[PDB]
């Protein structure tokens, strides 16, 4: 009984080891009060840009 | 006019604005007899953001 139990358990353990459980997700977020992209202003003769 | 509009959830519109206006400099209109000149406006440049 003891030997069967220990063997079966140790085989089950290495068999299930390929299961992948860590996963990535995508979150969408709208800005309400500002422009999302890097922002250009044109001065009289020149563009200048803010991150 | 050059413009870029944005909707804000408060029911407000935000615009990036470039405005240029005026009339062409004309030394050639040498005449005195036309004191009834077409009205001399200036020339003006503005760039800004407003909400």
């Amino acid at each position: 009984y003891v030997d069967m139990v220990v063997n079966a358990a140790t085989m089950m353990d290495k068999q299930n080891d390929g299961i992948e459980l860590g996963r990535q997700k995508i979150g969408v977020m709208r800005l309400n009060n500002t422009f999302v992209g890097d922002r250009t202003y044109n001065l009289r003769d020149q563009k200048m840009v803010i991150p | 006019i050059r413009v870029l509009p944005r909707f804000s959830a408060d029911g407000q519109i935000e615009m990036s604005l470039d405005i240029e206006d005026g009339n062409d400099k004309t030394p050639q209109s040498d005449t005195t007899t036309s004191v009834d000149a077409l009205p001399e406006v200036g020339r003006t440049l503005i760039s800004t953001i407003a909400r």
